Parts: structure tokens; sequence; C-alpha cells
RNA sequence: GAGUACGACCACACUUGAGUGAAAACACCAUAUCCCGUCCGAUUUGUGAAGUUAAGCACUCACAGGCUCAGUUAGUACUGAGGUCAGUGAUGACUCGGGAACCCUGAGUGCCGUACUCCU
RNA sequence: GGGCGGCAUAUCUGUUACACGACAACGCAGGUGUCCUAAGGCGAGCUCAGUGGGAACAGAAAUCUCACGUAGAACACAAGCGUAAAAGCUUGCUUGAUUAACGAUUUCCAGUACGAAUCGAGACUGCGAAAGCAAGGCCAGCGAUCCUUUGCGAAGAAUAGGAAAUAUGAACAAAUCAUACCAGAGGUGUCAGAAUAAUUACCACAGGGAUAACUGGCUUGUGGCGGCCAAGCGUUCAUAGCGACGUCGCUUUUUGAUCCUUCGAUGUCGGCUCUUCCUAACCUAGCGCCGCAGAAGACGCUAAGGGUUGGAUUGUUCACC
RNA sequence: UCGAACCACCUAGUAGCUGGUUCACAUCGAAGUUUCCCUCAGGAUAGCUGGUGCUAGUAGAAGUAUUGUGCGGUAAAGCAAAUGAUUAGAGGCUCGACCUAUUCUCAAACUUUAAAUGUGCAAACAAACCGUGCCUUAGCCAACUGCAAGGCCGGAAAGAAAAGAAUUAGAGGCACCAAGUGGGCCUUCUUCGGUAAGCGGAGCAGGCGAUGCGGAAUGAACCGC
RNA sequence: GUACUUCUCUCGUACUGAAAGGGAGAUGCAAAAUGCAUCUGUGGUGUGCACACGUCAAAUCCGUUUGAUUUGCCCAACACC
């Protein structure tokens, strides 16, 4: 799926109340910090002896991921998150075919 | 061992020993939550001056029974 | 196998009939549907916005709410040992106004026309008599009715 | 069926009942009404022994603590020097007259 | 053999005796159960239907609720006409959210301490149904009451706090347990407050 | 007795040939400076009135094709209820009720509104 | 039965399904985990699939033109339905595929969720001259708790938490850090969601005739044994003898199908031995018929009283000599 | 005593599995089906059932008719109508093809048409009808005496005639607390797979299971009851 | 064992928010970012025991009582606000 660069959308600051130009950065999960408090528990719990304590999940079975699409206001500076349907290439793309 | 799948052979009878109760009617449970919000709003208005009016006629009444 | 979507098995049911396709005309659109009115829900298969489940086609119930494009109908639906008031939502293009209490109408303005007729002392119209009762009868055509040989001639092709 | 219940916590889950194979843990009150009665009876003997000295010794009046209990008034340890010394008694002559000392609390008032 | 199908459906659950082993109410049952025999009253016989009544179903009413709906009567009351006896089949209680009220005739079961302290201090006086007996044998000039129901916690838990629709507390004794799944809607779903009937 | 504009129902209104058409309309028609749009003023847009009923449009006609309503098909096909009914079965008839379809054939070929106009 | 296979495990269309709705099978015919910034939204213009006549190269088949054309085309897929001044084609502008105050409802259904839907209300928009039309591509295309992770709570204003400043780390403060509340995202396809390789004939237990392996019972396809009709064979001549194409049966001396009985057990192959029964008759007793001269034989009838062997190979039944 | 000895203890180990489970009478009386579940010999959950009742004893009654008004695409029928399948002549333009009108025979996944049996609604007491009636609305409309809505004040009421013009062993509704069951089987008609089966699998309804009695000699299901 | 005592503890009379923290009467007049005044009072409407006014019909042993109904208040409850 190509995806166009800028999308013309309304602006729920009240700064713009008003369609406005958003710059299109495609999602990504950071990476999980050591000291998050479930991190915190399970490095705990996995000390010692007694082997894996948590399941580890094995049976995957999705072929996609599900996009989603952080939209940054121009003179707002704020991010809007917005979800696509699942797809197996998507491309940010501004050249119309 | 393979078993019977699905039937609705008694489920009728079952339905008919306490009966199909019939509906409840339309002047009970008519509330109008969900409707169209517009005419809600107007009618909740009239509502509330209806209950000013209602709340001034039994004191007119009461004004006129103990005057009578 | 068969499958449970929205609209299974309506194959015949969301059809239009024989050369009577078509969207809904201007009769249609100018219907004036009211909170309180009597309605037949019948799906309009060319419409396909606001269009009932397969079930509440051919149904009749009440009308509880009215919005600019839709109309909510309070339909009896039984439900193992009971019967549920189902309010579905539906476009004005799949409701027509319902004729379940026209002659029950007709009959209330028939009394008060003969109540005005008694008080202002018209000449009541006569009452029908049974066609159940007893009478002479003179006929003016009489055939021996019986089974004719070439009946049984005439039951026999080839 | 189960129905519609309270989920239970009934939290006996240990092997608190004394079985066949297991000494329990557990605690009865049977001896409760011999040893109100052995204790009252200990007290008396005790006046007699230490007769005419009081059974109990002298205690002072302390606040309770916390916001919820600080409108009420009970009996504290001992008497602290300060309290002794204004009332013109030696802490450690005190002791042998029957008053409680209480080296530990403060005078804030 | 008569086709009599489901004609034990028609059978309903009438008591004519009650499970109370207080004798001074077996006496009073006695008593209305003769007057509602030999009267043309329907006071009588529904005094005495009340009589049987568990203690569940005689439900306690307050005070102030018997003052409101006396006045509420007492308004549209003739001038020369006195005012009915409040008669109660069941416990009458004190509310200390009315301070005034006034001069009333009541007859109950039983009266709390407050509550009869405070119908005498007001000018009234608490009758016993052996005197409402003597006084309105047929039940005249007198304003049957029963009290509330519908605000007590076991009526509060009746049916599944589950379905859509439902406001019944639940059965537990840690009220903050049971709070996240099925009751907020960021923990997967949270159950419909309003559902049309 | 007709026309035009907007219409309701959407063939009794459609389709194919043929003929007829008062008045006013409608329509073909003339034209390209400007508004506007095309390869093309064909369509469309603008501006016009020299011409024609030749077409559209409207009426009428056809042992016309369809369509509509009836009859017939036929109490037939099928079917609810019943039998310790018939038959080896296949199935069928009977009893108390309900009751089709095509072919075929008879008749018909739009109807009803609002506004303005012609006949006047 | 189980295994192997397949998937009927979540789900969509048609049919089974018996003209409301609902309905089974490892019934029938097919689909789904995708794809699309356009293949979404709107306005305008246009009409499609195919035919017929005609025009340099040009032919069945290139493009031009004119008539007919109720859709016989097209609408990303499987199917049904629907659609013609469109819902199709072309094109001009667009981002209604955004947000949406916990509004209500349908389908599944326990009238619970989830997924798809329907009718709204508010914000900001797009298209259009305007009524209007759109919060995706109608209806399949998808996901709980816990945990992880991202977005929002901009700046400044308030003598005081108010109509309007997110909150907590509980002796109090600042800055970090970690939490919290709301909305998504990472996934469970056994799709209401455990984190999982074999072998056992050395085997064990609780049980099951809810369930296989052996008798019996129902079938009788298969196997076996017959009938009817008469194209042909029989030099000739349908029927001495037999009988294609078809068709109607019987039998339980074969296999199969089923799982009713038995799993706190009905001893499971063959042979030996011994008795009895059946007749669809090999010999023996009679009798018809012949392509019956005789002899030797074919076919058929009544008849089960009597008789029906010795050996080589093979555990064999069977087979062969 | 050995593919993990013996003794004591943890240990009354756990078992959705097997077996057992002690007096009487009386009033009532099932289910083998729905959804979810590592679920299929088990559970939760609705249904069925008992108990407790509550409420003003015909109030919001009905496995049934009648009348009015909706809904339908199965049985039939059709191929001389569309979609598929299919036999053969004839007429037009020695063969063939092509076209035209026919013809023989068909459809669970074909249909113009279309039943029987069904299915939704209505048939006067919180309702509906009448009034140049009244009050309110931040509702519609360019306004309003119009429309939408909530009420108030009056009126009229075969309380539903006549025409075949209903009937009722019709106290309607509302809760609460729970049990057993969640292996079914048979039959009339409908019906799918299979050559078929006392075979497997469904629909509507009866029945057995849970139930004897009188009959068919004998038989859980047949007949009568 | 029975008799006696508890400024406590506990369940309730108040509930909400993740929390910081806030926290529920009616009527009248009037619309003040905490509006004023009064305190014998069901917040309103629809349906609804008894009781109180009447009013019809049936039956009386003529004292009445068996139903229905108008109006008022409506208790408990149920439904819209
Ligand atoms: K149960
Ligand atoms: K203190
Ligand atoms: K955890
Ligand atoms: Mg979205
Ligand atoms: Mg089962
Ligand atoms: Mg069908
Ligand atoms: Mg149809
Ligand atoms: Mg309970
Ligand atoms: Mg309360
Ligand atoms: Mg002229
Ligand atoms: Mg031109
Ligand atoms: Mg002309
Ligand atoms: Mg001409
Ligand atoms: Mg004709
Ligand atoms: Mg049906
Ligand atoms: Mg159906
Ligand atoms: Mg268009
Ligand atoms: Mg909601
Ligand atoms: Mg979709
Ligand atoms: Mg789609
Ligand atoms: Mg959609
Ligand atoms: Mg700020
Ligand atoms: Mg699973
Ligand atoms: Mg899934
Ligand atoms: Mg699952
Ligand atoms: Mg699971
Ligand atoms: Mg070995
Ligand atoms: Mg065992
Ligand atoms: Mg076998
Ligand atoms: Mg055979
Ligand atoms: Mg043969
Ligand atoms: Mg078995
Ligand atoms: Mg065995
Ligand atoms: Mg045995
Ligand atoms: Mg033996
Ligand atoms: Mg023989
Ligand atoms: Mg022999
Ligand atoms: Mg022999
Ligand atoms: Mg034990
Ligand atoms: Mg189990
Ligand atoms: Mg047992
Ligand atoms: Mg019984
Ligand atoms: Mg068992
Ligand atoms: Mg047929
Ligand atoms: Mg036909
Ligand atoms: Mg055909
Ligand atoms: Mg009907
Ligand atoms: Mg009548
Ligand atoms: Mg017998
Ligand atoms: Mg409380
Ligand atoms: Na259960
Ligand atoms: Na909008
Ligand atoms: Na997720
Ligand atoms: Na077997
Ligand atoms: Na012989
Ligand atoms: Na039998
Ligand atoms: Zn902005």
């Amino acid at each position: 799926v190509n995806y166009p660069k800028k999308k013309v959308m309304h602006c729920g600051d009240a700064r713009c109340n008003a369609h406005k130009s958003f710059k299109v950065v495609q999602y990504k999960a950071g990476k999980a910090r050591l000291f998050a408090r479930g991190k915190r528990r399970y490095d705990r719990k996995q000390s010692g002896y007694g082997g894996q304590t948590k399941p580890v999940f094995h049976k995957k079975a999705k072929t996609t991921k599900k996009i989603v699409l952080k939209l940054q206001c121009s003179g707002c500076k704020s991010i809007r998150q917005v979800v696509l349907k699942r797809t197996k290439h998507f491309e940010l793309n501004d050249k119309k075919k | 061992a393979k078993s019977k799948n699905h039937t609705n052979h008694n489920q009728s009878s079952k339905n008919h020993r306490n009966g199909i109760k019939g509906p409840v009617p339309l002047h009970l449970h008519n509330s109008k939550r969900g409707s169209w919000l517009p005419a809600l709003v107007n009618a909740r208005r009239v509502r509330k001056h209806n209950q000013k009016a209602a709340l001034k006629k039994r004191r007119e009444r009461i004004a006129a029974f103990a005057a009578k | 196998v068969h499958s449970y979507g929205y609209k299974s098995g309506t194959r015949h049911l969301f059809a239009k009939k024989f050369r009577k396709h078509g969207v809904p005309s201007v009769s249609t659109i100018l219907t004036n549907i009211k909170v309180g009115d009597y309605v037949d829900v019948v799906a309009d298969s060319a419409v396909r916005e606001g269009m009932p489940h397969k079930y509440y086609h051919g149904r009749t119930g009440i009308v509880w709410n009215v919005t600019p494009r839709g109309v909510g109908v309070i339909i009896n639906k039984p439900v193992r040992t009971r019967t549920l008031r189902k309010r579905i939502c539906v476009r004005f293009e799949h409701v027509r106004k319902s004729r379940c209490q026209e002659a029950f109408k007709a009959k209330e303005h028939q009394f008060q026309a003969y109540l005005a007729a008694k008080k202002a002392g018209k000449a009541l119209p006569p009452l029908q008599k049974s066609s159940r009762l007893g009478g002479i009868v003179r006929p003016k055509n009489v055939e021996v009715l019986a089974r004719r040989v070439a009946d049984y001639e005439a039951m026999v092709p080839y | 069926p189960k129905g519609n219940n309270a989920i239970p916590h009934v939290h006996q889950k240990k092997h608190w009942n004394p079985c066949s194979s297991q000494k329990g843990n557990v605690k009865v009150f049977l001896n409760q009404p011999a040893q109100k009665h052995r204790r009252r009876r200990l007290r008396l003997l005790k006046a007699k022994k230490v007769f005419p000295r009081p059974l109990k010794a002298l205690r002072p009046q302390v606040n309770c603590p916390t916001v919820r209990h600080n409108m009420k008034r009970r009996l504290g340890r001992g008497f602290s020097p300060a309290e002794l010394k204004a009332a013109g008694l030696n802490p450690q002559y005190a002791a042998t007259i029957g008053i409680r000392v209480d080296s530990r609390r403060k005078n804030k008032s | 053999g008569v086709d009599l199908t489901g004609i034990s459906k028609k059978s309903r659950v009438i008591r004519h005796h009650t499970y109370s082993t207080n004798p001074y109410i077996k006496l009073l049952i006695k008593l209305y159960k003769f007057l509602a025999k030999r009267t043309s009253s329907g006071f009588n016989k529904v005094v005495y239907q009340r009589l049987i009544k568990s203690r569940s179903n005689r439900a306690p009413i307050s005070l102030s609720r018997i003052a409101v709906v006396m006045k509420r009567k007492a308004v549209f009351t003739a001038k020369s006409k006195a005012a009915p006896i409040a008669v109660v089949v069941g416990d009458v209680l004190d509310d200390v959210r009315m301070a005034r009220i006034p001069a009333m005739r009541v007859c109950a079961l039983r009266f709390s301490k407050s509550a009869r302290q405070s119908i005498v201090a007001a000018g009234g006086e608490c009758l016993t149904f052996d005197q409402l007996a003597m006084i309105a044998p047929t039940g005249k000039n007198t304003y049957l009451l029963r009290g509330r129901k519908s605000g007590r916690e076991s009526v509060r838990h009746f049916g599944a706090s589950g379905v859509p629709g439902s406001h019944s507390k639940p059965y537990a004794t840690n009220r903050g347990k049971e709070t996240k799944r099925g009751r907020r809607t960021g923990r997967s779903y949270k159950r419909k407050a309003f559902r049309h009937v």
C-alpha cells in the first residue's frame, strides 16, 4: 500500500481547530526498558533456580501487523495516531500513479 | 465415539410448558434514551414546564379546598 | 459449508420482482412517518443502506424514533419462553405505512357517523339480514346430476 | 451448578486440622473460664502478699497518638523524671513507693 | 382420564397459618381471623392477610413517612372530619430527619422506644391492634400503610451484575476487588449500563 | 377538442410499419461578437427568427409482436387432517378441507393531478 | 474404533432446508488471514458486452463511421443480490479511510463478549450552482487478562484549587526516575486466547462393550446359484444343447458395510475324532428328452435311504499332482 | 519381592473413572437441547423442575378460530419465456453452416407463474375518536390559526350493532433460592449420505425412556386407553 | 454456668475518583461562577391496597351485603422523567 507523505486533516488542538497539514511517520515500538516495572518483576522472578518461569510464545500465526501512522502537526508539534488495515508492504509515496 | 450433533426435538415443548410470554405493553418501558437528540432536548424543556404547572395546580387546589 | 453472515441465505428474499427493478420512487420519499405509527418492515434490495436483517423482513411494528434518514421500529420477536421487543434501526426506504388498523379505524368512524345520525334524528340504514335463514326456492333451470359414460373416456389421454 | 455466590477465599489450604497424619495447627479456648478464675485468684493472693500496698502501681495519664485517637486519654507506662522533679520526687526514690517511672517519654507540652 | 396438562401451574402458594412462634401474634391472628370472616370489611380482610406474612414481607415504616402521607391526606380533607388512624402491620421506627410531627393516632404491631416517645411527645398516641379492633371494628377512618422494601441490600444484590443494563451489587466482601475487566472500557470491555426493554 | 412546464402511477403507457395533424405551443432551424465547452458550435454554451411540418411530438390504423384484465386449462396438478384402507412393492384411491401453472382463448391499448396558454 | 489422510477447529456465498425465522453429517459446489492514496469521497460527462452495413495498406483479428443493443458487460477476489442520464466507464477536485461528548441498536446470542453492521448527535472538512452526498472500498478479510510500547494532559495566566492548572511515590520539598488515568500498537489460526519430541513386544493403572480384533443379528454391494424376453451360435434351424443387449429374483457355503450383544474375559487357525442335518444330486433307484443307430454322453424330473477313498509338497483352509 | 528390593512414615496421596450409600406416606415432577470451555465419559450457562413467595382475583391471558392487513418462492407448473441441458424434422439463405418458426425430453445449487400448510400485525378502559378549546417548547416551516411533542380543560362512548361476525376447566404480571439433566431412542409425514442395513444424519409433532392396564399368541416404541 | 460492666472494636446511617481530593432536601422568588427567603414535608406524571364521599345493579331475614363504578388521597410496588 502506498500512502501519501502529507495529509490534510482536522487538528483538534485549540491553536488550530481546523484542517491542517500533517507529516506522516510510521510507528515503531520503542526499546523495552530494563527498569520498567514489569521487566523488574520478571527479572526478580527469573533469578535463582527453577528455569523459565513465564510462557514463551511460539505458535505465531499472523503474517502482517497493523500499520500505525503518527501525524505531526505543522504548528502544534503534537502527534496523532491512526490505524490502517493490515498489509504486507507499506511505503510512504508522494508520486501519485 | 461419535454422538448426536444437534436437534430441536423437544425445545418447543419446553418453551410452551411455561408458555411463550407475551411482549411488554407499549405503555411500559417506553424510554426515549438513544432517540433523536434535538427532539429529546426540546421535550425535556416542555416536561420541566409541565412539572412546574403541576406544582402550581396542586397549590391552587389546596387553597381552593381550604377556602371552601 | 453454510455460513452465518448478515445476509446468509437471502438469495430469493432480497431480490426484486420480475420486471419490477429500480430504486424507490418519489412516493416513498414523500411518505410521512411519525412516532407511534404502524409500519411494515420490507427490505428494498436496491437500496443496500439502512437495510434490516432478514428476520425483520415482513414484520409489522410501532415506530419509536424518527431520524433525518432513519426509522426506529419496535418488533416483537419470540426467544425461548418469552417475546422480546427489538428496536431495529433502518432507513425510511425499507418501511411502508401499515394497514393493520385499517378495518378498526373504519369501524370506529362508522360508529361515530351512526351515533351522529342517531343524535340528529336522521333515518338509520337498514340492517343486513342473514343468508343462512330458511326460504322458498323457485328454480329456473333444473339438470340431472349423474356420471355419464363419456366422462370416463374424457379422462383417458393418448 | 455454582450460581451467583461470593468468590470463596476461605484460606484453609494448610495442614491446620489434626488428623491421623497431621499434628495440626489449632488453638482452642476451652480453658478460658478456668484461666479467668485463676487470674483473679492470683490477683487476690498477690493483694494479700503485698498488703497494704496497692495492687497496681501508680501510672500517668497520656494522650493516645494518631489523628484518629488524639481526643482519647489513657494510662501510660510511667512518670517521666521531669514530672517527678516538678512534683518534688527523686525518680529512684519514687520507684520504691509504688510510682512507675518512664525515662523514655518526653514532655512536649 | 382428563386432559389437565399444566393444571398444577395454576396452583399458587397461599399460607393460612403464621410461621411465627409469638403467642401474642397468634392471639391477634385469632382475633382478626374472626373479624375478617364475620364482618364486611376490606380492612379486616387485608389486616388478617398481612398478620400471616413473614417478617421480611412486613417491612418497617418510618415516622417521617407516616407524617408525610397523613399530611397529603390531611389536605383535601374536610375540616369537620377527624384525621384517620394510621394502621401499620409491622414495626414503626423513628426518624431523626423529621424533628417536628403532628399529633397522630398510630396502631402498629411494635414501636421502637424513640418512635413511641416521639409520637407521645407530639400529642399523639400509640395503639395496639386489640384497641384498634375495639374502637374501629370495621376499620372506619383508617389509613392502612406498608413499609418500604425496595431499598434493602438484598434487593440491590438481586440479579446478575454482568449483563447489559444491570446495576445490581455483586457478592464481594472486598470492595476494591472485581473492578477491572468487564467494568471498564480500557480493560477488554465494560458492561453496558443501559438496555432497552 | 388541444398545447406547454412540473408531475403521481410507471407498457392498457413498450416495440414495428402506415396515415393524419385547425389554432397556439413545442420542435427542427439560422448563427458564432461576447459567457462557456469541444479534434469538430456534432454535443454543449451564447445570440437570434429567414424557413419547415420533412423528422421529433401528438392522434388514428394493423384478424401486428408484447403488455393488462378475464375465461379456459380444472376441481385437474399439488396439498392440511384420517384409516388394523388397497397393493409384495412402486404407489394409488377414498374421507373432511384448501386449491395451482403454461398453452389456448375473449376483451382492452394509459390514467389521474397543479399552473399557464390555444380553440374563444 | 484408533492410526494414516482430511478438516467439517475461527469464518464467507449458493444448495441440502421442507415459500416466516431456525436445522445435521468427514453432505454437495466454492471462498477467507489478502489487495487498493485509489481500486476511497464528490461533481460532471458518457454507456456497456456484443451484432450489422461501410472506409489506403488491413486480412478472423489494428483504427474511423453510422444504426441496433434491458445489460446478455463492468463493479480487486468466491458466490448470491443489486445497479443504465449508474452503483458501470472517463475526467476534475479532493482526504469523510480524520475526529466523533462511554447515544441507541442489529447479527452471534446466555439476549455475554469479539468481529462485522444499522440509525444518530457534535467538531473540522471534501465535492457540488443547489438540494444534497461522504466519517473507506455494503455485506468475509480477524484477537482478551497480564506484560511491553507509543500518543494526548502546548505556552502563559488564578493570593488560591474555584467554571477553568492531570495525579501519586503517604515527615516535607526540588530536579531525575518509576508509577497512575484515557486511546491505540506488539497475539494467542487449538482463532473466548497452555509455553511442549519420541519409543515400549519389558510395560502399568483407572475404566470402557459409549470403541476395534473372533461368533451371532440386520444388510447382500461383492461372491454364489437361478428365472424371464430372444439378437445370434448350432450345415440347416432362436429355444437338442446356450443365451449377447437388457431385465426380475433367490441364497448367506465369500468378502464388505454396520457396531446391537459380550472388555470384574463366551479360549482365537488348521488337522484328528465323532454324530447329525441340508439338497442347488457326484455315485446308487426309477423316469422324460437329444444334433439319443449302437457304445459313450448332454440336458431335465421325482427322490438325501445308502455311499462319497489311499497318498507326495504345504501349519495351512485352499491349491496341485 | 527387580524394566528400580524390603520396612516405616508423608498417606485417609489424587481420581472428570468403577462400586456402594440404611424409615414411611403425601403434594408436585424432568432432561438427554442452547452457548462457552485442551471441550467430546467432565463442567459452567440458559431451558425444563421444585420450594418460597410478592402483587389490587380476570390487570399486559391464549401452541385455537374469524375478519382486515402484511411477508414468502417449497410442492406443482414451464422450456413453445431468461439461464443451463437435450432429440428430430421443416422452411428460407448436392452439401454443411447460418437464420426463422417449431418439435422430443429435463434442473438441489434454473425460473415468468405459483399453492396447501404457514408466519407478522390489528380488532375501544394507562388506549383510540371529537373541540376554528387551552398552556408550554432553546422543535419544523418564510410565517401562522399549519406541522412535531408533552400536558390541561371539556365532549362522546352499538364498552363494541348488523352481516355465520368467536371460544376458553382464561386469576394476568413480578420476583427470590435451588435440584436433577446436558450418552438418548422410536414412530406418522418431510428429508440427506449409502446397493442396502434392526445403518449413519436432520425437520415438525407424538411417544418410550419415567408406565402400568386392556388388545395384536409372544414384542419398551404398534392399536385402545 | 448464671447475673453485671465497657468514651473501645466492629457492621451500618454516604457515596464517588486511578488519585490529589470532593461529597447529595423541598418550595417560592429569581437567574447571582457558593443568589436570596421560608421549613408541617410525598420533586413531577401514569398505573395502583385500604379508607372517605357518593352512584348504579343483584339479593335480603328489610338489620343490610355481594359486586361494579365516579371522585379524593393514594400505602407497598412498577414504569417514564
Ligand atoms: K440447572
Ligand atoms: K496525641
Ligand atoms: K505478572
Ligand atoms: Mg478508523
Ligand atoms: Mg450429547
Ligand atoms: Mg430456496
Ligand atoms: Mg422473493
Ligand atoms: Mg446464592
Ligand atoms: Mg437506601
Ligand atoms: Mg399552425
Ligand atoms: Mg447545432
Ligand atoms: Mg412533424
Ligand atoms: Mg408527416
Ligand atoms: Mg396483438
Ligand atoms: Mg418452512
Ligand atoms: Mg427459510
Ligand atoms: Mg452520476
Ligand atoms: Mg454505550
Ligand atoms: Mg468490511
Ligand atoms: Mg468487502
Ligand atoms: Mg462497510
Ligand atoms: Mg499547561
Ligand atoms: Mg481452543
Ligand atoms: Mg481470529
Ligand atoms: Mg475456542
Ligand atoms: Mg483456550
Ligand atoms: Mg523381542
Ligand atoms: Mg480397572
Ligand atoms: Mg473386521
Ligand atoms: Mg447378492
Ligand atoms: Mg446375461
Ligand atoms: Mg455396542
Ligand atoms: Mg471382551
Ligand atoms: Mg463374564
Ligand atoms: Mg465355554
Ligand atoms: Mg431337488
Ligand atoms: Mg440320497
Ligand atoms: Mg442320512
Ligand atoms: Mg475417603
Ligand atoms: Mg471426563
Ligand atoms: Mg452406583
Ligand atoms: Mg403429576
Ligand atoms: Mg459410565
Ligand atoms: Mg418439481
Ligand atoms: Mg409455469
Ligand atoms: Mg429453456
Ligand atoms: Mg395473516
Ligand atoms: Mg356483531
Ligand atoms: Mg397382550
Ligand atoms: Mg451503603
Ligand atoms: Na448444568
Ligand atoms: Na457529520
Ligand atoms: Na491486541
Ligand atoms: Na460387534
Ligand atoms: Na441315474
Ligand atoms: Na411394533
Ligand atoms: Zn495543530
